[PDB]
């Protein structure tokens, strides 16, 4: 499981990859890795089996029980908070479980695009980059990035930040989901 | 490339023997003879080759100086000490001798542990990974006194009962042993 | 730590005829070197024509019959004396056995009876529950001796249908005396149980070591 | 007359096992919206790897109050142990405040805990529930 | 020389990665003017019997004899060896052995190897000096005894043995007492069972072998 | 408990034409010191029935306060305990594995071993054996511990079957059971010269001897 | 107030059937044992159950130890008006003579299928237990059951003892008027794949492969089958199942 | 036994006689092999004549002591003046039903007009016994022996005195955890009398 | 297998009991009485077709 | 000790006197619980009137009196009768030298005509103490009070006699790896005397 | 006065210490090719995972007939292991049979072991470098 971020001056860039749990072969078209909190905030996970799942679809329940009661949207500061309160929570009383998710939303009331970070132990950052899954992308993405680059240009960061990772995936690099989340929503990029 | 393992099955007739082994059908066999000494090692297929080279060996020098083949008890004998040689480092395998006396003409089969304990078997023995459902197979159709067709028929029916019960390429080496004459046979199934 | 385990060391047979069957059962009781008792019964009639025999650690064993058997009372209070079918029974200790997943019953269970067309049926179950309808089963020590004694002189594909009630009590009398010949732990006597439509019959043979 | 609380493992489990949060589309599962625990808790993950101290200090007021109620039985008689529960039974079910978690005042002299202070006391201490209702709800059995 | 180490930690190697290395009563009893030694006939490869007729009763001399549990290829080789140490011994000195000498030969070379050969032994014998019955164990420690016992049966054929023993015997009635030993192993062991092998040695007189005194 | 500190050895018993035997040593062992003597382990249980425990003295001793409480509450409140609504042996052992079985479930076993004798209302036999796991057995001749290794194997050769019960007299198997504690004593470091001895009779009823000792010893043999 | 009373009035406890799950358990009080809908499982009452659980499962008999499913090659597929689930019958021979053949596919309904793949105890069980489940739905909701719901239940379940002990991969198979034909895989760890094409076995690559090769949406029945039988073939007779929307139909070699 | 608590190692003796009961210990407490308390009063009252000696866990032995205590008041200001079987009831049930979880070993002595003298004696795991004289700890161990040898039923209150002095400083003698002053208290029907006994004194016996 | 009409049948009467002490020995469950009337109509095959 | 090695449970004496030198000595040899041995003769012969008993392993102790024998034969075909700590040191040498690998206890007893009879313990470790007595294995803790309050210098044969009958007879009655018959041998000017008591004889002491 | 081997381990290690097999190109390094031992077997390896009875059995005979000799210094003198000494190695000295292994019979008659046999004389105990007479030669005048 590999998961990117990119927060560009108008939208934030989420690109995923496929499951391959273990030695099954499947064909399908979906993504499991993202869940649609708000209609301007995703949400991309990656760790275990199981625990992940069941914790994506609670917090999307309570983002989505939220937005009925209230008939408005929490902003993506709120929505990691609450995620972030929620990951701490779960690991109360029991062992840790590896998972990592990246939060990408656009404000409405400030105009602007955000992105965050929380690790498995509940370490929420704010940041203009990311990625967890595979272990040099860092360096390729700390020369190559600027607060105000355009919707295209992210693309094409992306696009180099997937072809330098694909020469070291064992050729097993199916098609990355590539969405997009600014002011007119959320929408998959088919490159 | 992976040999390790097996089965070898010895049974006693009239004034005969039978020993066979398995086999993948389709170049290593896992019966040798010495003479009219027949020795059949299952288990881990270097320390089969080792003792095989060993014994090839140890005969031939025995031949040389005695001027004669080695009957086998005296293989049997041989064979014990050899394999408690090797007592703390001990080769991984279960070794089976048959054959037939040249002087008295009586048949012999015995089987080995390890370390060279001679189990001698008035009736048969079966050496393998499992040697608990072909020996179940062998007790039910064991019969003493059986003359060389019978026993040849009732071994391979062990055999085919045996490779049925748990594959594909299988195959089997069946040797049936006379004072004068000694037949080998294949089994394709 | 305290291990809540132990092994006892028993061999059991059933087998399903046209109409009738037949669960038999060694009566050695041993702990591990020696001789508990040299007749203790492992076969167990249980009412309505259900034979069960629960084989490996005894003391789970005996619970598990204790079990099914105030079961089948219960069963029979709650539905005006109706009989309990075979395929019921199996379903019955299916439950039970799985209650125990993560403690189990280390036991091997078969039970044996009629089905409702009246020919003979015989029931196999694994630790946690897992079951299956079978023609012949051997369980326990000297399973691997009495099978291949069985299958030398039954075509299960003289057929094993055509078969009578005595010639199956030889047949399997036979296995038991090669299996104690040749196995350390079966001996001192045979037990079999016959059920048919007149109900249960129990037949006793003494074996070597008295 | 026990003085370490004894016998704190549970012996069974069932998806059905808490009756308080139970699902209303499928009545045999626990609803993992309405627990608000995280939403990743299985109840399995409850049976293992808990620190040896916490059933201890958890069921250890009610043991030491067990060992008086049966020294009582074996001295006075049925009478004082029947009459001790029937005191706090019915203290304990007229106080109802959902707005405080507070001991009351007439159940501190009762227990003879009216100048004594313990880690309970000075540390007493979401989307769905905690509200008065599911407090009423639990409390009536409706 | 000797025995070899080679391939011990390719032994051990293919223990840790998932190999599997492949894989009785005995009673002596003194008598008023010989010894007898007694032991079952059932060998067993673990549950399975493997042979109903095995012989047991191991001659280290022809009036030195001896019986051994434990690791059987270890008990063999061992009995083997003092046997031809008696002999060239008995050779060099023109003398009948005496059952001391094979005593301090057992157990020198038990203790040579630390515990690690293991043979256990009842060693009874008649020599010039008289009769003599040792308990012989692994470690290389040895004890004198009128009547032992040996094997996973020998807590059944000590308690008869503990029954029935005087001080003055016959040769039939110590025969009938070992016999009746043996038969109780037989009996209430599972690794015990067939027939009963006896030897009995007499001063002044040839060793009697009888091989299925009882059946 | 969860290891046993104080402990007894072995009891031994056996069926005759008429009743049962039951015997065991008075000794309570302290790891390899003899620390008590004078430690009776039979239980009478009413006249009917007597059980032996061997194993950790303290599980014993709440098996004997199980055993009162169950005689007490026989009484509560028939007038006809001592009628025909007394306790049979088979309630007593039915109970005793009961509880066995259930304290082993629990991951906390009573680390004993016990043996229940006596006489039904019917005249039969009874003779039933317990341990700590649960596992229950019956036999003409029953032991635990030593002696089922080494008494077991003496008695058998009297009682070897069920058809040699009719033929053995009570005399035959007091002395039976007299040789089977001698060879203990002489085998088992854990033993003791003292024991006690129960005999249930359908008709004579129940004879408990107490400070029974070994004698007739063979020590002579020294050289 | 008298309930007080004799709760400290003077065997039982000893026996512990004071307990009221006791008492139900060993059918003392009636048959409630076998009335619960959530089955209630044991489990020792120590600190560390999963690793007693773990180290007793591992170590003598045979016949005592957990039956494992057969790990042989399982396929499941949907083409164009239907599920194709296609598996190799050779069964293993054992101490043991089956009266009839065994099926290595669970009739969870006249509608829904699953496969074993994993320990067969816990797959027959569990999916006995969704048929049940599916059924009270049915006749509550007045309306077939969605292959989703149904899986999301078998999930939601067997995620609740995660970690316990359970091994279980099963393949929920169904075709309703609303979803269509739809695949989900389920297995031990709370996984829950929505598919098209599942392989699952000892050699599943072939068949995959062979699916890929000649696989399309516009497929017929026939044509659909015999490719299913054609790619069990190719990883290692074979029994097929076609569901449509009135149910399952089951091919012994076809 | 946890890990970095303080056990009793110790030297009791009890021994009833002629008319009444004595009981006698020394005064060492070590951690290791530190001597942590030099002077210490062993004997431990749980009633006006009824007295105890405590071994193993000392925090363990000491809830238990006051837990008794306790009852016997309670069951003084109902029915009077205990009898020794009833408090040695007491220490037995609380040592058995916590046996897995606390480590106790308790000597109970008392008298009382009825049963005139009895000693008890609880070791660990929970059972009970009655002896005519009991001795425990680590230093019992070296005078099994010469007890055995010296004891006689009935004995005067000085014979009484004289044998536990030798038994007890032999004990000190031999065994390491033990050493310093000797105590004991003669429970009779006279009253409660006290006795300390110096090493200057008793060493040279 | 099926349940008997008169098992099911007996069933609901245990349930409507509730209002009281229940069949087993259960507390009270409800506080009055159902205001229903049922009429089970089945089939099984060891008493043919009933209506309770 | 080695896995699966026998152990010496013991309970030996010795014991110094007017005239000479007494050793003596249990019969129990035991592999756990089970009595392996019921007459088993302890007392080991180096020389005409230098005896010793072991404890530990028991094929390590047999190892190195079999060498000390030998060596005191070498010793006597040169220099004649040799010194009780001349062979206490060729104990003392062997025992220490190898004492990381062999378990090995003596106690030897001697007479000659300069010393008239000593006692020489070697514990485990190889350091060696001559004593006017000693006593050593499983029983002996029993028994150090005891024997520190009955032992006199210069006792005669009969006193002597006594005294080892009664301390190992409370040995073998407290201790479960102490068994029947004791064997003693008295060394002296006159020669080597052999006694045995049974336990009818020492049991009602 | 040992009685199980004792001092049996190696204080340190070389790459020179066999003396016999150093290589001619470089002195300092061994010659693997004349080693025949099997080309991938360093000197490291043979300092762990040994059995542990090997070393006591290689040196049993060694340390007993050292006790022996500290005996007989002990009870005799200097001169008793000076002459057995003497003549042990007049006798393994003046041997030198290239083409048998087998020892000599006086030396058995010195060791006492005319009539004695061990598992080293049942098991005495192919190659293209190093199984000739003149490698021999070479040892034993240490050429």
């Amino acid at each position: 499981d590999i998961i990117l971020g990119i927060r560009v001056q108008d939208s934030v860039i989420l690109a995923s990859s496929k499951a391959v749990t273990r030695g099954i072969s499947v064909l399908k078209d979906s993504d499991d890795k993202t869940r649609q909190l708000s209609p301007h905030t995703l949400m991309s996970f990656a760790g275990e089996a199981g625990d992940t799942v069941q914790f994506a679809e609670y917090i999307q329940a309570n983002i989505q029980l939220y937005s009925i009661r209230e008939d408005y949207e929490l902003s993506p500061q709120a929505v990691s908070s609450f995620v972030r309160q929620e990951l701490a929570k779960s690991i109360r009383s029991r062992r840790p479980y590896q998972v990592n998710v990246l939060i990408g939303g656009y404000d409405k009331k400030k105009n602007k695009p955000e992105l965050y970070q929380i690790d498995y132990l509940g370490t929420k950052v704010e940041l203009p980059y990311g990625a967890h899954g595979y272990s040099y992308t860092f360096f390729l993405l700390d020369h190559h990035y600027r607060p105000d680059m355009t919707t295209e240009e992210g693309l094409d960061l992306l696009k180099l930040c997937v072809q330098e990772l694909e020469k070291r995936m064992p050729m097993d690099f199916k098609g990355v989901i590539v969405k997009i989340v600014d002011k007119d929503g959320i929408r998959q990029v088919d490159d | 490339s992976s040999i390790n393992g097996g089965i070898v099955v010895a049974m006693t007739g009239k004034d005969c023997v039978a020993i066979a082994c398995d086999l993948r059908l389709g170049k290593f066999e896992k019966i040798f003879h010495y003479g009219h000494v027949f020795l059949g090692i299952t288990g881990l297929a270097t320390d089969v080759t080792t003792l095989n080279e060993m014994f090839r060996y140890k005969t031939n020098l025995y031949k040389l100086k005695e001027e004669r083949a080695i009957e086998p008890e005296t293989f049997t004998q041989l064979v014990s000490s050899s394999l408690y040689e090797r007592r703390f480092g001990p080769y991984f395998v279960g070794p089976v001798v048959a054959g037939i006396n040249s002087k008295s003409g009586k048949p012999f089969i015995a089987g080995f542990d390890l370390i060279g304990c001679i189990d001698e078997a008035k009736d048969f023995i079966v050496s393998g990974t499992a040697s608990d459902q072909l020996f179940g197979m062998c007790e039910s159709l064991y019969e003493p006194n059986l003359e060389p067709e019978d026993l040849f028929e009732t071994i391979s029916q062990a055999l085919l009962n045996a490779a049925d019960r748990d594959l594909s390429g299988w195959g089997a080496v069946v040797y049936i042993i006379k004072k004068d004459e000694v037949v080998k046979r294949y089994l394709k199934m | 730590q305290f291990n809540p385990y132990g092994d006892n060391g028993g061999t059991i047979l059933g087998i399903a005829g046209e109409d009738f069957a037949v669960l038999a059962g060694d009566t050695r009781n041993i702990t591990d070197y020696s001789i508990n008792s040299r007749y203790e019964p492992k076969v167990f009639d249980c009412g309505d024509n259900i034979v069960m025999s629960a084989n490996g650690f005894a003391a789970d064993g005996d619970a598990l019959v204790k079990r099914f058997k105030n079961s089948v009372k219960w069963y029979h209070f709650d539905h005006n004396d109706k009989k309990l079918s075979i395929n019921s029974a199996a379903r019955n200790i299916q439950h039970l056995l799985y209650g125990k997943r993560f403690f189990p019953y280390y036991v091997h269970t078969i039970i044996a009876g009629l089905d409702e067309d009246g020919k003979g049926a015989v029931y196999s179950f694994d630790p946690v529950g897992s079951y299956e309808r079978e023609q012949c089963r051997a369980g326990g020590a000297a399973a691997s001796l009495i099978m291949p004694f069985l299958d030398n002189q039954v075509n299960f594909k003289k057929p094993l249908k055509y078969l009578s009630v005595e010639e199956v009590i030889k047949l399997v009398r036979d296995s038991f005396t090669s299996a104690t010949e040749r196995h350390i732990q079966v001996g001192d006597g045979l037990e079999i149980l016959i059920v048919t439509k007149d109900g249960v019959r129990k037949e006793f043979y003494e074996l070597k070591r008295d | 007359m026990n003085i370490v609380p004894q016998d704190t493992f549970k012996s069974q489990v069932s998806t059905d096992q808490d009756k308080s949060v139970l699902s209303s589309a499928v009545p045999s599962l626990p609803d993992t919206l309405r627990q608000q625990e995280g939403g990743a808790v299985p109840l399995s993950t409850q049976l293992n790897d808990r620190h040896p101290l916490e059933s201890t200090l958890k069921n250890w007021e009610t043991t030491q109050r067990q060992r008086q109620m049966e020294q009582y039985r074996q001295i006075f008689g049925i009478a004082e142990p029947m009459k001790r529960t029937m005191e706090m039974e019915i203290v304990n079910r007229t106080d109802f405040n959902p707005l405080s978690t507070n001991g009351s005042i007439h159940r501190d002299i009762l227990l003879n805990k009216e100048c004594s202070i313990d880690w309970e006391d000075v540390y007493p201490g979401t989307m769905v529930g905690d509200d008065v209702h599911s407090k009423i709800e639990k409390q009536l059995g409706i | 020389a000797g025995l070899s180490f080679d391939n011990y930690q390719r032994n051990n190697f293919l223990a840790e990665n998932s190999h599997t290395q492949p894989k009785t009563t005995i009673v002596g009893v003194k008598f008023n003017n010989g010894v007898v030694i007694a032991a079952d006939t059932r060998s067993t490869q673990g549950p399975i019997v493997a042979d109903k007729n095995c012989a047991k009763l191991h001659r280290i001399s022809p009036k030195i004899w001896c019986a051994g549990a434990g690791t059987a290829a270890d008990t063999e080789a061992v009995t083997q060896l003092i046997g031809s140490n008696i002999e060239l011994h008995s050779l060099y000195t023109s003398r009948e052995p005496r059952v001391v000498s094979a005593l301090q030969m057992l157990k020198q070379h038990l203790f040579k190897y630390q515990g690690h050969i293991g043979a256990y032994l009842i060693v009874a014998g008649v020599d010039p000096t008289g009769s003599h019955l040792f308990s012989i164990h692994a470690h290389g420690s040895t004890d004198v005894g009128y009547y032992l016992s040996l094997g996973s049966g020998s807590l059944a054929a000590m308690a008869v043995l503990e029954s029935h023993w005087k001080q003055d015997l016959t040769k039939e009635e110590a025969i009938k007492l070992a016999s009746d030993a043996i038969q109780a192993g037989i009996w209430n062991d599972l690794g015990s069972g067939s027939n009963v092998d006896v030897c009995v040695m007499e001063i002044g007189k040839d060793a009697e072998y009888l091989r299925n005194y009882t059946p | 408990t969860q290891q046993p500190i104080v402990t007894g050895t072995s009891v031994i018993s056996m069926k005759y034409d008429n009743g049962v035997i039951i015997a065991a040593d008075n000794l309570g062992s302290y790891g390899s010191l003899l620390r008590f003597n004078g430690v009776e382990r039979l239980i009478p249980v009413g006249d009917n029935t007597v059980v032996g425990i061997s194993g950790d003295i303290s599980d014993m001793q709440h098996i004997e306060r199980l055993l009162k409480d169950l005689v007490t509450e026989n009484a509560y409140d028939n007038p006809l305990a001592d009628a025909e609504e007394a306790l049979e042996p088979s309630y007593i052992f039915e109970y005793l594995a009961t509880v066995m079985y259930q304290r082993r479930s629990k991951m906390n076993p009573l680390w004993n071993a016990i043996i229940v004798a006596g006489v039904q209302s019917n005249g039969d036999q009874f003779l039933r054996y317990v341990n700590l796991l649960g596992v229950t057995y019956s036999s003409p001749t029953l032991a635990t511990g030593f002696g089922a290794h080494m008494a077991n194997p003496l008695l058998r050769k009297v009682v070897d079957r069920e058809s040699d019960i009719p033929k053995t007299t009570v005399q035959v198997a007091e002395e039976a059971i007299v040789n089977a504690m001698r060879v203990l004593y002489y085998r088992d470091a854990r033993s003791s010269r003292n024991f006690s001895l129960a005999i249930i009779d359908k008709n004579t009823g129940l004879t408990f001897k107490k400070n029974l000792q070994v004698e007739n010893m063979k020590w002579d043999f020294a050289k | 107030m008298q309930a007080i009373a004799d709760s400290f009035s003077v065997l039982v406890k000893e026996l512990q059937y004071d307990n009221e799950q006791n008492l139900e358990s060993d059918f003392v009080t009636g048959a409630s044992q076998f009335q619960r809908l959530a089955p209630s499982l044991t489990v020792p009452p120590i600190a560390s159950p999963q690793q007693f659980l773990r180290a007793h499962t591992d170590d003598r008999n045979p016949d005592c130890k957990i039956k494992i499913a057969h790990g042989t090659t399982t396929l499941a597929f949907r083409f164009q008006g239907g599920i194709i689930v296609a598996v190799d019958s050779r069964a293993t021979a054992g101490n043991w003579v089956a009266s009839q053949t065994v099926k290595k596919v669970i009739e969870i309904n006249p509608f829904l299928l699953g496969t074993m793949a994993g320990g067969a105890a816990d797959c027959q069980f569990w999916e006995t237990w969704l048929g049940s489940q599916c059924r009270l739905h049915e006749l509550r909701e007045k309306e077939r059951i969605s292959v989703a719901a149904a899986s999301k239940i078998l999930s939601n379940l067997v995620y609740q003892y995660k970690g316990a002990g359970l091994s279980m991969g099963t393949m929920i198979c169904g075709y309703t008027r609303k979803e269509g034909p739809t695949i989900y895989y389920v297995d031990s760890d709370g996984t829950r794949l929505k598919g098209d094409i599942f392989c699952v076995g000892s050699g599943q690559t072939f068949a995959y492969g062979v699916l890929d090769s000649n696989y399309k949406w516009d497929l017929s029945v026939e044509d659909a089958l015999y490719l299913g039988k054609r790619s069990i073939l190719a990883a290692a007779s074979v029994n097929l199942y076609h569901v449509t929307e009135d149910g399952w139909i089951y091919h012994g070699n076809h | 036994l946890k890990k970095g608590e303080v056990s009793l190692g110790t030297s009791i003796m009890a021994v009833t006689f002629k008319d009444g009961v004595i009981l006698g210990a020394d005064s060492r407490t070590t951690t290791g092999a530190y001597i942590a308390n030099r002077v210490t009063d062993k004997l431990t009252r749980v009633h006006d004549k009824i007295w105890c000696c405590r071994s193993g866990s000392a925090a363990d032995t000491q809830a238990i002591a006051d837990i008794v205590q306790y009852h016997l008041e309670l069951y003084t200001s109902q029915y009077g003046t205990p009898s020794t079987e009833t408090a040695a009831s007491v220490f037995k049930e609380l040592c058995y039903e916590n046996k897995d979880n606390l480590t106790a070993g308790i000597i109970v002595a008392g008298y009382d007009d009825k049963n005139k003298g009895e000693v008890y004696t609880i070791p660990l795991g929970g059972s009970v016994h009655k002896l005519p004289y009991a001795i425990a700890g680590s230093g019992s161990t070296f005078i099994y022996g010469y007890c055995d040898k010296n004891f006689r039923e009935n004995m005067s209150k000085e014979e009484t005195v004289d044998f536990i002095k030798h038994s007890l400083s032999q004990a000190i003698k031999w065994d390491g955890s033990s050493g310093g002053v000797i105590r004991m208290v003669v429970l009779t029907a006279a009253g409660v009398e006290r006795l300390i006994f110096y090493p200057d004194e008793y060493e040279q016996l | 297998e099926d349940i008997n009409v008169e098992s099911l049948t007996q069933s609901v009467c245990d349930l409507a009991l509730r209002f009281g002490e229940g069949a087993s020995g259960e507390e009270r469950l409800m506080s009055r009485p159902f205001g229903v009337a049922l009429l089970i109509a089945g089939h099984d095959a060891d008493d043919g077709y009933q209506l309770f």
